[PDB]
Parts: structure tokens; C-alpha cells; sequence
């Protein structure tokens, strides 16, 4: 019994999404869930849901909605999703095996791009292992990649981990910048702090 | 639509200075870039400076590099065009245009109804 | 820099007939960057078409366009009296600079 | 037995076509239509179908079928078609943008065209809007270009909405006069009735 919209358009609107590498995590609770809202707006394409449809979004009680909000390149959206392995996936966002979620992408390229060159919106290159399900890798700590020890110093061999796509307007429709929200959630197990509108 | 409020045009002395406003209202402003453009009476318009939706990105037109300064405000929901040292050829209308960009880039889909701005002795 | 222009259609049309425009790029524009303004003597201009194949708000069927490469044509159904008017070029998406190439007006006779 | 061959032969041997403004519509029901005999023909010039093979065109059932017969010049031809524009497109007649069937079209130069001129054929030269797909208009109120009020009289700013054909037989093939018989499929819940051969 509660009657209060939550942030969920923020969570959409927000003004600038964060870095894939430093993606952002709301709890979303004690929420009317009106998913209306999503599916109703005018783009908000690849309404993409696992273990749940689109359209019973209403009929459902969720103990606790996590909305993570980032952006990524359009070739990679596909990457965001269970069982998936490439570049995005293994060590920035890994989604688990069994997802139960709505992954939501929308084309940002009239919102994430500078034609003098976009060096911002940074992605994590090397990592020595693949990331676990929802862990946040902030590590700005330098990567041997060559025999020379990097001893805080970066150079040949000893890259920055974190580097820019670079989004200018007229690159491909493939790669230009795709803003993602995923919005994670767990079933029937605790009570309920959102609902949909019943 | 959202409505643009071109205000501050008046006569100023070469050499001079002016301070446009463009008031807009109808849209997130932290979201959509603000673009500035001329036309000289009976003549083609020219750009002149822009700004990004955030506040920080600007650039400005080769006739006006270190003459003009744009500036914003998200409290005020407002752009400034500050301009020192007018020559003559710097009389138009100016025109406020939003650009469909965050950063300056992109077309232009609504426009102020414009200033006159002269520079005469 | 990208040049476009060759506008001959300023030829003065009556009310109510096909026009079409042309618009000649020199390097094949990308994503199809290009936009059509009009505007009236003495008032500001008004976006028409973006995309260079999308309509904006507020714009009559009455205008559509399309084109690719290196050749961009905004082909106008009919003539009311309001489009007796001046059309812009307007490359966009490169080092932003705004573009605004000569122009067409038409003209009644 | 195969019995009720479809009246293909009325539309496609009429002694008089239609005007492109006027243009008539015959509907097919009750009868076995054998396309083979109008797909293996030789002196048709021009056969379009947008998502239908003329091969395949044998095996199907449907509700109707509509012929679409009008007379237009060489020209104009291309004009029909889905997403075409010009004059006869955009004042005489609009093809669906998402069109299933086909368009069918020869040379008339030995019927149609006349040594002092034939005119009997006629286009809508002015209108107000676009037409809607498959709508008619056969009005003749006079086209106001101005604002002054005509009252269906002509003048200043005041034509009639149709302009006459100039056919000759010495003319240009982009001017000579064509047949054109436009055959769209259409299903319903009423009895699918328009059999192939089989």
C-alpha cells in the first residue's frame, strides 16, 4: 500500500550518464512502478527483457529494482545481455547468467557526441581477468602489459587502463554513442517495496 | 515550442561593447546546445558563436575569436553574448537558435525573433 | 571544407505547382547531415527538413526531400503563397562552424 | 473440375480505359484467377511486384482482387510505384508505401493515340493536399491559387483541377499513351475466394 511515483524518469533523463567503467547503481524502493512511462516515450528503443515481458511490468511486485545507467558504443549493446563475452562485457558490465531484467538502449548520438572530439566517455582497455557479475572496476592503477616494470610511470607497454571512444556526429551509425540503462531486479522471495499499478 | 526572447540590442560606437541576452523557455536546457548567429541588413547570415547545453563548450567565428564571449546560466536559464571592440561590419540582427545538440554541432529547429544591433559614430 | 550550393530554381514559379531544388555536395556528406531552412523577408528562419530525409515540427507535408552521396534534392509538392521564400543549404556536422550557402528565391510571375 | 476463369480478359482487352483521375476499380470474388496466362505474355513491357513472385503467383488464395485500370504517358509510368512522387503520383494516385502485388503496364501508340490529337485522356493537374492511398477524386471544382474566392468560376488565380493529354501517334515514347492495370491482394474474414489454377 503506497502511492508515490519514484525517480525512474531521472534515472532516464539524467543529464550525463557516467563512464562504462564507473557506471551508476540506484535503489529504487518504495515505488508504484508505472513502466507507462518507458514504453510510451518516443524512442527508447531495444525494450529488451529476460525472464519477464515488456508488458507485464504492471502485474508484478519487485523487492528491489536496481537501475544501472552508462553509456557505450551502438556495436556493443548487443554485449549487454547474459552470456555474453567480447570487450564491454568481460571487464566493465557483466551481466550474470541468469538475468532477470530489462536492458533499455536508446541512440545518444545527439547527445554524447563532439564533432572537436568526445574525450570523456572512457572505457577500461585491460584488465587481467574477466569481471564478476555487477562489480564497479573505478581502478585507475597502471597495467604491465611488456617485461618492463611500470613503477608509476605510464609509457611504451604501460598504458592508461581508461581511454575515450571519441564521439563526432559523423562516425558510422554503427558506433556513435548508445546511452543504456539495465534495470535489474529479484522476484518473489522478501517483501515487496515496489509494485505496479494495481 | 519552446519560445526564445531575444533582448538587449541597441547603437554602440566602434570600439564599444553590448550584452545580448536570449531568455528560452520550453525545454532542459542542461541537455540542448545554444547557437548565435547574424545577418548583416539585406545580406547572408553568418554564425558568429555557440555554446554547449552543459554551459562549458563555446566556439566562435573567425571575425569574432577573442572580440566576443558567450556565457550561460542554469539558474537564470539564459545565454549571454558579450562582445568588446565592435568594428562596422559587426552590424546585423542577431539571432538565438537552439541547436538539436548537446554539443555545439547539429541544425538549428527554433529561432528568436531576433535584435537589431548597430555600430555607427 | 564541404561546398554545396548550384541553385538555379530561382525562376519565378506561380502559386501552385511541383518545384524542385537542388543541392550538389563535393564529398558526399555523411549520415545524410543536411537541412533545409526557409525564411521570409524580414522575420527568422524556420527548419524545414534535417536529416535530409526527416521533417521537423510544425512543417506542412507540403515539403519533403531526399538524397545521398554527393546530391541532395528538397522537391516541393505545390506552391501556397507563404513559400514564396528563400531556401538554405546547410551542411552540419563537421568542425560546427553552422553553414548557410547562398540561398533560392522564389519569386511570383 | 477448373470452372469460373476470372474475368481478367474485360479489364485487360476494354475498349475504353479510364482516365488516371477517374480511374476505375474492378473486384474480383468467385472465380480461378489464371495469372499464367497474363505473366506468359509477350507484349507487356513492364511487370513489378513488390513482395510477390510472378512464379509463386499460381499457388495463392485471397478474398478480392482489385484492377486498378487507368491510361497514363511514358513518363508517368515510373510514378507507380510505392514512395513515388510527381504530378500523376501526387494528384492522381498514391500505391500504398508498404504495396503487396503488382503493376502491369504496354504501349497503346495503336489505340490510344489519334492523328489530330486524342485527349479523351485527361490528368488532375491542381489540388489543394495529397490523396490518401487507393482514394479517388473526380471533383471539378476550380482550384483557388489565391485567396480571392472562385465560386466555380475560372480566372486569376482560378484553373480547373484537370489539364488534357496531348496523344499523337508521331509523339515520344515518354508521351505516348500506356495502360496501366494495377492488381492489389487483399485479406479478410469473408471467404478467401480468388484461387490460382492449382
Amino acid at each position: 500500500n503506497i502511492t508515490n511515483l519514484c525517480p525512474f524518469d531521472e534515472v532516464f533523463n539524467a543529464t550525463r550518464f557516467a563512464s562504462v567503467y564507473a557506471w551508476n547503481r540506484k535503489r529504487i524502493s518504495n515505488c508504484v512502478a508505472d513502466y507507462s512511462v518507458l514504453y510510451n516515450l518516443a524512442p527508447f528503443f531495444t525494450f529488451k527483457c529476460y525472464g519477464v515481458s515488456p508488458t507485464k511490468l504492471n502485474d508484478l511486485c519487485f523487492t528491489n529494482v536496481y537501475a544501472d545507467s552508462f553509456v557505450i558504443r551502438g556495436d556493443e549493446v548487443r554485449q549487454i545481455a547474459p552470456g555474453q563475452t567480447g570487450n564491454i562485457a568481460d571487464y566493465n558490465y557483466k551481466l550474470p547468467d541468469d538475468f532477470t531484467g530489462c536492458v533499455i538502449a536508446w541512440n545518444s548520438n545527439k547527445l554524447d557526441s563532439k564533432v572537436s572530439g568526445n574525450y570523456n566517455y572512457l572505457y577500461r582497455l585491460f584488465r587481467k581477468s574477466n569481471l564478476k557479475p555487477f562489480e564497479r572496476d573505478i581502478s585507475t592503477e597502471i597495467y604491465q602489459a611488456g617485461n618492463k616494470p611500470c613503477n608509476g610511470v605510464a609509457g611504451f607497454n604501460c598504458y592508461f587502463p581508461l581511454r575515450s571512444y571519441s564521439f563526432r556526429p559523423t562516425y558510422g551509425v554503427g558506433h556513435q554513442p548508445y546511452r543504456v540503462v539495465v534495470l535489474s531486479f529479484e522476484l518473489l522471495h522478501a517483501p515487496a517495496t515496489v509494485c505496479g499499478p494495481k | 515550442e519552446v519560445q526564445l526572447l531575444d533582448s538587449g540590442g541597441g547603437l554602440v560606437q566602434p570600439g564599444g561593447s553590448l550584452r545580448l541576452s536570449c531568455a528560452v523557455s520550453g525545454f532542459t536546457f542542461s541537455n540542448y546546445a545554444m547557437n548565435w548567429v547574424r545577418q548583416t541588413p539585406g545580406k547572408e547570415l553568418e554564425w558568429v558563436s555557440a555554446i554547449s547545453g552543459t554551459g562549458d563548450d563555446t566556439h566562435y567565428a573567425d571575425s569574432v575569436r577573442g572580440r566576443f564571449t558567450i556565457s550561460s546560466d542554469n539558474s537564470k536559464n539564459t545565454v549571454y553574448l558579450q562582445m568588446n571592440s565592435l568594428r562596422v561590419e559587426d552590424t546585423a540582427i542577431y539571432y538565438c537558435a537552439k541547436a538539436i545538440s548537446r554539443y555545439p554541432w547539429g541544425c538549428l529547429d527554433y529561432w528568436g525573433q531576433g535584435t537589431l544591433v548597430t555600430v555607427s559614430s | 571544407e564541404i561546398v554545396l550550393t548550384q541553385s538555379p530554381g530561382t525562376l519565378s514559379l506561380s502559386p501552385g505547382e511541383r518545384a524542385t531544388l537542388s543541392c550538389r555536395a563535393s564529398q558526399s556528406v555523411s549520415n545524410s547531415y543536411l537541412a533545409w531552412y526557409q525564411q521570409k523577408p524580414g522575420q527568422a528562419p524556420r527548419l524545414l527538413i534535417y536529416g535530409a530525409s526527416s521533417r521537423a515540427t510544425g512543417i506542412p507535408d507540403r515539403f519533403s526531400g531526399s538524397g545521398s552521396g554527393t546530391d541532395f534534392t528538397l522537391t516541393i509538392s505545390r506552391l501556397e503563397p507563404e513559400d514564396f521564400a528563400v531556401y538554405y543549404c546547410q551542411q552540419y556536422g563537421t568542425s560546427p562552424r553552422l553553414t548557410f550557402g547562398g540561398g533560392t528565391k522564389v519569386e511570383i510571375k
